[PDB]
DNA sequence: CTGAATCTCTTCCCGCGCGCCGTAGGAC
DNA sequence: GTCCTATCGATCTTCGGAAGAGATTCAGA
RNA sequence: ACACAAACGGCGCGCG
């Protein structure tokens, strides 16, 4: 085995034993190609802006015969670039423009036109492009958009049990859920007539719309219900008899034939019995006539001697009406087959119930119930009925739609028209008859098969439509108002409806999410998160226990433990690592196939409909490495059951077993040890851990600790194969290979880190390099590291030296010991960065200003101004220190101040203005600064750029034009002033040169352009026309009260901080670094902790031998076999390394990393086992157990037997104490009512809860209680003589009265209620 | 809309509002502290107590003027935390964990001065408020006229608090670091360092073992003295030898008098120290008790440490039979799906029998995992070599009651066992594997949807839960107790729960505390062994459960004919203070809070001779 | 005047931390 | 551009839930 | 003149 240059730094020791196939597949590549597939101008008409025109146009007006026609559209170049666009705080849009083609077609003759005009590229649109992170840039704000688990458009089919109107029936529902336009739902009533209604209006009888669809009475019964029938022969009508009927039936009566009984009253009829029956031709027999009777008619009837009509189909039979027909020469009467569980008389029991008859009664009818108390119209009525479903203007299935609704009613072919039809209804009507009839099976909403996802390109795309119906109303009533002669399409639509539409969506939606970008980790679970909230889902109130359950289907698509804390509990969810989106938007995952006895490499994507006809072999299941299961039967899931299956009666396997969780429990090492609980708990402080300033790696990893980085977007990543040549911590530039670089280029790439900046989390996010000059790198290589990273290794936190026992108590329950070394170490210190802005406003009294003249304010904080009244970057400011000196007439110290309680660093100043504002020193000198570093980087790349122009001249002036002697010594712009002709050596002078301009030009338009640029103002917001950005860094230790997390759910606060001698300490005189409660293990059930902590002492053992021998002078022989016999450990591991290859030299290098501890990998269902790592210990210099004793640090003397010591990886969550702690004594209070502000932010004070009330009722204080409302909260006269008192010593309060009670009694009083306050 | 529902005057206003002098903190544990004493951050003093601070630097004279004395507090100048010191000198304060529970979620403190800024908390004590230290927050108020402060000592102070009100029993049981160090001490070792010896009295027992020249849990004989208090209370000694182990003579050191030393001469976990600390104060009343308790919390702490009382993985020892009895099981489950294929069975009966043929598995698991735990340990005493209890980690931690459960340790050592589908359907293969031993995929997947569950669960019931509780709080608040006697002669009856065939629980504890409504009729007939209207307190139902009673009549709140409240009579005890009620006090909160806070921990989703 | 099968305005733990964000139409 | 001025109320992405008691209401008795 | 200071209502995400 062989790794890259970036790779043969840190080779991560794995112990994973399945040699997987696939790898990971790229993280964010739901979102890319969500909006890939959305933005481009797609020429097919699907997906994409262009299939949402084509949905809505052409757009045409009655009025004039006159339309507007789509042409595609084109789609320019945003207005800044990201940063830019982030710096100056808004949104990084894209311009939409379109073409169209505007006529008016004659009149009075064939509608040809008498004139059409194609648009001149009318312009309305701006929407966000697609960070190359995957987010969204929006206004000072960067946004993430998350994937919509909504209830797929499709038809459903559902049954109640219990909630059957108390009757212990079974309720039987089904409905139509179009992709757009109006909800259709059929239901059984309790009385077992079917109902339809429709957008949940009331009950309807579902026989009206088969009128409304045209259909008579009989033709009704034909299409629902197989006929019965009897005939006049040769005596009183006889029953066409198909014995197969009188399944379960019993006899009332003799049936016989061919001078046989086969049944008689009271006899059952059985198959064998059938048989015979039918075998033997009883066709046709006499039933008694009073059996005939019992029967409902299947047709009306004439009596076509007297050219009469008397008979109603529906209509149940008598003994007379026999005569009637018989009387009317019928020789037969045609009867509804039925049985009273078979086969129900349904339709026939809605037609009793149905008060309609004619279509104009049911286009009457329905038109009424849909426009209550309005005037019906016939045509008006149809075209209404038209519009319910038949148009896609207001009732839309789409493709999947459509495929899906084929899917359920067992239609081979899955395509057909996004508007309905009279068979799909009568299809999904009878399937709902059959559910009844006990021949159907309900669906499950939950199972994934009916639920599928959005992405940010879809929800785009209807948000857009929306826009363009609104542009419809407009369009439509101008162009039926508009001349058309001198009108042009700018006119026809303007931009504002569609531009909001999308803006609002965006910044507005319940989807759209601030993103946590607390650490890389944080980012990319939170951008590939499932939610079931938002328009077309569920509500985080409104779900029952069995949604929010984990589902079968949900294995190896959705983690189980992932779903967050709290009621998002369930409804919040993360895709697998190797999930995938089917074109449809259902969730897919891929599956090996058990090709005959040998699993094989060929994968299939799946969804959970396709998976339940197959089985399922569980990832891990021993195979001998052609395929066959070394057991000859396997453990699999055929049905999502579990249950064995023999080699080759098995069909499919899992292609990894990390293909079960997310990556954000991937994290986790051990997991298969730890129970689920602690397991979620870890998973969501992952994105909880805020970065560490001295972060170097963790110990004991999983093996994502490449990829997460690579994927997450925050690390350099080489472009091209190349070699590095510069180092400035802020740049980095790439000489490339000739194999990559292009014929009219340079031959180099540059990058810029991005530094200190703050978070939305207000945390920093500077990037740093991690290569030398001359460094070769290969395509794709990591070329700087970011926060929480380390060689392109996902680094959150710090591998600790820890023990577990207790430590007079200061250690009880989660609370967590801590050494004074550790803070010494600088293991847990943070930065944070704070932004603070002022404007100034056109204020009516006079317009404000910034000034150092401020008002009567001391001469210090003025020294920390400059003279514009502006403090100096990198100066230090605490809590009042004046920041900004604005001030307001009538002067006044309107200025920005330090936030009381708070001391920090300043580094930032950006200074924006409206149009026709004039600029300060220090803002110009910062523009200007700007546009020289700008300047910059514009010449060194001019300078290699040139530097290869001037390559291909002097090549040639090796042959031609030869003055090497003095080869550059002519300047070389001076090297065109040979005097030649059209001459080898000049064709190449005179043509480069004008290349040589170009180049020059494009450097002076792109400088001139920056500049300019950078010198133009900004469109602020009305009433302020100056702007002052300044940023304030804090550097944060540790102190009690801090919370702190382990990766196994092993959450804690900190509270203590012991001198170094006090900690417990081994026989090595080396002390631990922390000390964590034993007792919480068992309660926990999260051994793995333990597992790692024992792994990851013996990964320091093992880099402390190496140390030594480093520190040592060991010859390269001794590091060699040493590190060797390290990685060759173990079991049938999956890993290899060929240190022998790597010169000695990356040897060093390799191992000098390697002395801080052996870096680990630990696959999640597939880590190393306990008897490797007793190898690994015997191997190290520790006991296979692990534990060792200790020495108490107070007394010197030794603890009893052996304890727990280990080295753990730890991380540190964003919620240390200083930012929560608050305390008010005194401060303002509210306009609405007198009771104190609230919160941080203002200087609110704590809301005593009603509940406490209840608890200080509890007890027998009353007085207390009193003090607590009146003085403390509610009464303005009172506090300010208790204040008084105080000062004066006394302690005692007047009893007052809650001002707000008054409030109460106004408003109550204001109502029309009079209210008053009884003096006796 | 202002006035109507949630966010209404009533409930955004009026029944609770914002308070000045207030602030929040994070929680953290000060072992040092006495259960009188909280310790909260200088920051938060500073600001708190400034219209104090004001008034003694005026008082001092420092100050020419208030806004002087605010200019001087922003120098933050020793002479601040001088006077700040001097106010604080002994003022109560409150703190309360959200949501409360109880009225023993608020008590008051006295302060102590910290330089950090997490607020700390007594052990004992924060177990009673439910506070867990994976980062609660906390909230403090300072009471500030006289009335108040006599108030918050009074009653809120936490030593008068060591009693439940839902129950009269101590809410103070010592936490599972601190039984677990005593448990472990108080255990006994066959054969140990220094065994054998005879010693005169716990002072020397103390000074052998911190010389190290034998070891605490080492056998060993003493004498001993020991405090009888007369039938008056009058305390007297006697003297004594005792063969015991060197732990439990230290410990008699810190057990005040009049407390018999057999209690504590044997291994003490958290079911002995319950009560024998519910006794200890009954005997010998409160002032003891507070003093008592923080010297067993300092103790514990102490010998806890010194125990090493750590946990490693080798700890886990795990039976060769699990291996054994699943293959054994195997077996006879495929015997039965195979009799199912013959069409000797049911599906569902073959379903049944199987689940039946795991539960016999597990049960055989449980039997020889926590039969090798607890047996393992093989120890020589002077030759030859005896069996004694296992001082493993694991099984100390659960014996001991700290932590855990028999459970627990099953899953851990023995098999993660049956299971079932959010549908409560048993999946028809339990999880056989342990956790010493990784799950596999799919067995870990099932275990998934009852973690979830029961998250799902706690996540509505706990919404579900305070809507009740508002519900009850409402009606009870009426209720007062204002009446001595309403004059009722009328009573109800109280049975033992007779149930499941005999009874399920005692006639003894729920007689307690309530008074007769007719004279008891003694054994035999005619006589009468107690009053009509007897406080029926412990002697009493000791005597009554000593002759051959029944059932017996009792006067109630309902039953009580008070206008527009309750008589003290019919109510009788008060868990809180042992002794009938004092007159005056609204038991209807405390009756809806009692019940509101056990209800959280509901669920949401012929035999003998 | 009896009968359900019909019928709609109450309620949905207590507190805390950021972030964003609020009438339409017009002198041209 | 700034600043004035009069209503405010239809058709579009809607439905996305459900326990419990007073009218009004279905079937005769 | 010896004195006020910057919250109204929603939404999302997290917290015990
Ligand atoms: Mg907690
Ligand atoms: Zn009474």
């Amino acid at each position: 085995m062989v790794y890259s240059y970036t790779e043969k730094k840190r080779i991560r020791k794995d112990f994973g034993k399945r040699p997987q196939v696939l790898d990971v597949p790229y993280l964010l590549s739901i979102q890319l190609d969500s909006f890939q597939k959305f933005i481009e101008q797609d020429p097919e008409g699907q997906y994409g802006l262009e299939a949402a025109f084509r949905s809505v146009f052409p757009i045409q007006s009655y009025s004039g015969n006159s339309e507007l026609q789509y042409v595609s559209y084109r789609l320019g170049e945003p207005v800044f670039d990201v940063q830019e666009c982030q710096i100056r705080g808004v949104t990084y849009s894209a311009p939409l423009r379109v073409k169209l083609r505007l006529v008016i077609y004659e009149r009075e003759a064939p509608e040809g036109t008498v004139k059409d005009i194609k648009e001149q590229e009318v312009y309305m649109g701006e929407i966000p492009l697609m960070t190359d992170n995957g987010t969204f840039v929006i206004n000072g704000t960067e946004r993430v958009i998350v994937s919509q688990l909504h209830r797929s458009p499709g038809v459903f089919f559902d049954s109640d049990k219990g909630k059957t109107h108390s009757s212990g029936k079974v309720l039987y529902n089904a409905r139509i859920i179009p992709y757009r336009g109006s909800w259709l739902d059929f239901e059984f009533d309790p009385k077992d007539n079917l109902f339809v209604r429709i957008d949940r209006r009331r009950k309807l009888p579902a026989t009206i719309i088969l009128r409304a669809l045209n259909y008579t009475t009989e033709q009704i019964l034909d299409l629902f219900f197989e006929k019965v029938i009897f005939e006049i022969r040769d005596n009183k009508l006889q029953m066409e008899l198909v014995p197969e009927r009188l399944r379960g039936e019993t006899a009332s009566f003799d049936i016989e034939a061919n001078g046989k009984v086969y049944v008689e009253k009271g006899r059952r009829i059985t198959a064998r019995h059938i048989r015979q029956l039918e075998k033997d031709d009883v066709k046709l027999i006499e039933v008694p006539v009073e059996y005939i009777a019992g029967k409902v008619v299947a047709k009306d009837y004439i009596d076509e001697s007297t050219g009469e009509l008397i008979c109603a189909a529906n209509m149940e039979l008598s003994l007379d009406l026999l005569a009637k027909l018989s009387q009317s020469g019928h020789k037969r009467i045609e009867t509804l087959f039925t049985n009273d569980l078979d086969h129900g008389p349904y339709i026939s029991e809605t037609l009793r119930v149905d008060p309609t008859n004619d279509r104009l009664s049911a286009l009457v009818e329905i038109y009424r119930m849909m426009r209550p108390g309005e005037p019906p119209t016939r045509e008006a009525a149809e075209s209404l009925f038209e519009n319910l479903f038949f148009s896609e203007d207001r009732y839309d299935l789409s493709a999947v739609g459509r495929m899906k609704f084929n899917r359920s009613l067992l239609r081979e072919e899955i395509e057909g028209s996004g508007i309905l039809s009279k068979d799909d209804i009568i299809d999904v009507m009878k399937k709902l008859i059959d559910i009844r009839n006990g021949k159907g099976e309900v669906d499950d909403i939950d199972h994934l098969g009916n639920r599928r996802i959005r992405s940010v390109g879809e929800m785009a795309e209807n948000q857009f439509r929306v826009g363009l119906v609104r542009v419809e109303r407009a369009v439509k009533e101008r162009l039926s108002l508009g001349d058309l002669d001198t009108l042009m399409p700018q006119d026809m639509i303007n931009a504002k409806p569609i531009s909001a539409a999308v803006k609002e969506f965006f910044g507005s939606s319940q989807l759209s999410q601030f993103m946590d970008q607390n650490n890389p980790l944080s980012e990319i679970t939170h951008k590939r998160r499932i939610s079931a909230l938002g328009p077309g889902g569920l509500t985080r109130e409104r779900a029952g226990f069995e949604v929010r359950d984990v589902h079968p289907t949900h294995y190896g698509r959705v983690c189980p433990i992932e779903t967050p804390e709290g009621p998002n509990i369930g409804l919040i969810n993360s895709l697998s690592v190797y999930a995938q989106t089917n074109e449809y938007g259902f969730l897919e995952t891929p599956y090996r196939k058990v090709t005959d006895g040998v699993v094989t490499d060929e994968i299939h994507y799946l969804s959970a409909i396709e998976e339940g006809n197959y089985v399922i072999a569980q990832a891990n299941s021993n195979l001998d490495e052609e395929g066959h299961f070394v057991e000859d039967l396997v453990t699999c899931r055929s049905k999502g059951e579990s249950s064995l299956f023999s080699r080759d009666q098995v069909d499919y396997m899992d292609v990894s077993t990390q293909q079960v969780v997310s990556v954000g429990a991937s994290l986790i090492p051990f997991l298969e040890h730890d129970d689920a609980n602690r397991a979620l708990m870890g998973a969501n402080m992952q994105r909880q851990a805020v970065p560490t300033l001295r972060a170097d790696k963790p110990l004991v990893g999983t093996g994502m600790e490449r990829a997460v980085a690579v994927d997450s977007g925050v690390t350099a990543v080489a472009k091209r194969g190349g070699v590095v040549q510069y180092v400035d911590a802020s740049r980095i530039v790439i000489k490339v290979n000739e194999d990559e670089m292009y014929p009219g280029e340079a031959g180099i790439d540059i990058y810029n880190l991005t530094k200190y900046t703050r978070s939305n989390q207000n945390t920093c996010i500077n990037q740093m390099p991690c290569v030398s000059l001359g460094e070769p790198v290969e395509r794709g290589d990591v070329l700087a590291d970011g926060p929480s990273t380390d060689l392109g290794e996902l680094a959150l936190g710090q591998n600790m030296r820890v023990a577990f026992m207790p430590w007079n108590g200061y250690n009880f329950e989660d609370s967590i010991l801590v050494s004074e070394r550790v803070v010494q170490e600088d293991r847990f210190t943070t930065i944070h960065i704070q932004e603070l802005a002022c404007v100034s406003r056109d204020t009516k009294l006079g317009p404000e200003e910034i000034t150092a003249d401020i008002p009567n304010v001391g001469e210090a904080a003025l020294s920390k101004l400059d003279e514009s009244g502006i403090v100096y970057i990198g100066a230090e400011v605490t809590g009042g220190d004046i920041l900004v000196g604005k001030v307001t007439p009538k002067v006044k110290d309107s200025s920005l101040r330090v936030p009381n309680g708070v001391s920090g660093t300043v580094i930032d100043v950006q200074v924006f203005t409206r149009d026709g504002v004039e600029k300060d020193k220090r803002a110009l000198e910062i523009e200007e600064m700007q546009l020289k570093q700008a300047k910059k980087d514009l010449s060194e790349e001019l300078q290699i750029l040139e530097a290869g122009l001037f390559s291909r001249i002097r090549a040639v002036l090796v042959a031609g034009g030869v003055e090497a002697e003095k080869l550059d010594k002519l300047p070389r712009d001076r090297w065109l002033e040979l005097g030649l002709t059209d001459e080898e050596k000049q064709n190449q002078l005179e043509q480069l040169a004008e290349q040589y301009d170009e180049l020059k030009h494009e450097f002076e338009k792109k400088l001139e352009a920056k500049r300019r640029k950078i010198t133009q103002g900004d469109d602020l917001a009305p009433g302020v026309l100056k702007i002052v950005k300044v940023y304030l860094a804090v550097k944060r230790r540790i102190q009690p009260g801090d919370k702190m997390a382990g990766r196994h759910g092993n959450k804690g606060v900190i509270s203590k901080i012991n001198p170094i001698e006090d900690m417990p300490y081994d026989e090595n005189g080396t002390p631990v670094d922390i000390v964590l409660n034993p007792l919480g293990v068992p309660s926990r059930m999260n051994i793995g902790q333990i597992l790692e902590t024992h792994l990851g002492m013996a990964a320091k053992g093992i880099g402390d031998k190496i140390n030594a021998m480093l520190k040592q002078q060991q010859e390269v022989a001794k590091l060699r076999e040493f590190i060797q016999r390290a990685y060759d450990l173990g079991a049938d591991v999956r890993q290899k390394v060929d240190l022998s290859t790597f010169s000695d030299e990356e040897v060093m290098r390799l191992a000098e990393n390697l002395r801080k501890g052996m870096p680990i990998a630990t696959p999640v269902f597939d880590g190393a086992k306990e008897a490797e790592i007793k190898e690994l210990l015997k191997l190290g210099d520790l006991p296979t157990s692990g534990q060792i004793r200790l020495y108490d640090g107070r007394t010197g003397e030794q603890f009893e037997r052996p304890v727990t010591v280990g080295y753990m990886y730890m991380l540190k969550l964003n919620h240390l104490v200083d930012d929560k702690m608050h305390a008010r004594s005194t401060g303002s209070y509210s306009l609405v009512t007198q009771q104190p502000l609230g919160g941080k932010a203002q200087f609110g004070g704590q809301r005593f809860g009603e509940m406490e009330v209840w608890a200080l009722e509890a007890y027998g204080a009353a007085y207390t209680l009193q003090e607590m409302l009146t003085v403390k909260s509610d009464d303005v006269n009172g506090r300010t003589k208790m204040y008084k008192n105080i000062v004066d010593g006394n302690h005692q309060m007047e009893p007052g009265m809650p001002e707000s009670f008054n409030v109460l009694l106004k408003e109550i009083r204001s109502l029309g209620i009079n209210i008053e306050l009884e003096d006796e | 809309d202002m006035i109507k529902g949630k966010q209404g005057r009533f409930r955004q206003n009026l029944l609770g509002k914002r308070v000045d002098y207030s602030g929040r903190s994070v929680i953290t544990v000060g072992p040092y502290l006495r259960l009188h004493q909280c310790g909260l951050p200088k920051k938060m003093a500073l600001e708190l107590f400034k219209p104090f601070i004001y008034g003694k630097l005026e008082l001092r004279g420092l100050a020419t003027t208030i806004k002087a004395a605010k200019k001087m507090v922003e120098r933050e100048e020793a002479v601040v935390w001088d006077i700040l010191d001097e106010v604080i000198r002994e003022h109560p304060v409150l703190l309360n964990r959200a949501p409360t529970l109880h009225r023993l979620g608020i008590q008051a403190f006295e302060p102590v001065l910290i330089e950090g800024k997490a607020i700390q908390l007594h052990p004992l004590v924060c177990a009673a408020y439910n506070a867990d230290f994976d980062g609660d927050q906390m909230a403090v108020h300072v009471p500030l006229t006289l009335e108040a402060q006599l108030e918050a000592r009074a009653l809120m102070m936490s030593t008068n608090n060591i009693l439940s009100p839902a129950n009269g029993e101590p809410i103070i049981v010592p936490s599972q670091d601190v039984v677990l160090g005593l448990y472990y001490m108080t255990r006994d070792c066959v054969n140990a360092k220094g065994e054998g010896m005879v010693l005169t009295g716990p002072k020397e027992a103390e000074r052998l073992y911190r010389s190290g020249l034998a070891s605490l849990h080492a056998r060993v004989k003493v004498r001993i003295t020991e405090y009888e208090k007369d039938a008056n209370g009058e305390l007297v000694a006697k003297t004594s030898l005792k063969d015991t182990t060197v732990g439990r003579a230290i410990l008699w050191m810190i057990v005040p008098k009049g407390l018999p030393y057999s209690i504590v001469n044997q291994a003490l976990g958290k079911k002995a120290i319950s009560k024998m600390l519910n006794t200890c104060y009954r005997i010998l009343g409160l002032k003891p008790t507070v003093i008592f308790a923080d010297q067993i919390m300092y103790t514990g702490f102490a010998y806890a440490a010194r125990s090493g009382a750590s946990v490693g993985i080798d700890d886990m020892v795990i039976p060769e039979k699990k291996h054994e009895i699943i293959s054994e099981a195997e077996a006879e489950v495929a015997e039965i799906q195979e009799q199912f294929q013959s069409g000797l069975v049911t599906a569902g009966e073959r379903y049944n029998k199987v689940i039946d043929i795991w539960a016999a598995a597990n049960d055989r698991v449980s039997k020889a995992m926590m039969d090798n735990l607890q047996t393992e340990t093989v120890i020589n005493r002077d030759g030859q070599e005896e069996k004694q209890v296992s001082f493993n980690s694991i099984y100390m931690m659960a014996d001991s009651g700290a932590r855990g459960s028999a459970a627990q340790i099953r899953q851990l050592a023995g098999m993660r066992g049956l299971m079932a589908k959010p549908d409560g359907s048993i999946i028809e293969t339990p999880i056989t594997a342990n956790f010493r031993e990784g799950l596999n995929v799919l067995q870990y997947f099932i275990s998934t949807h009852g973690a979830r569950k029961g998250l799902a669960d706690t996540a509505l019931k706990t919404a579900n839960s305070g809507y009740l509780t508002r519900r009850l709080v409402d009606v009870a608040q009426d209720l007062v107790v204002t009446e001595d006697d309403c004059g009722t002669h009328e009573g109800i009856m109280m049975t033992p729960v007779i149930e499941g065939g005999d009874v399920k629980e005692p006639l003894r504890d729920r007689v307690l505390g309530r008074v007769t409504a007719e004279d008891v009729l003694k054994p035999g007939t005619a006589d009468i062994l107690v009053p009509r209207n007897t406080l029926l307190h412990e002697q009493w139902c000791d005597l009554l459960e000593e002759n051959s009673v029944d059932a017996v009549k009792v006067r109630s709140v309902v039953s009580c004919d008070t206008d527009f409240g309750v008589c003290a009579h019919c109510y009788g005890r008060d868990l809180a203070r042992g002794h009938i009620i004092n007159k005056g006090e609204a038991i209807g909160v405390i009756a809806a809070q009692s019940i509101g806070e056990p209800g959280t921990q509901l669920t949401m989703r012929v035999k003998n001779k």
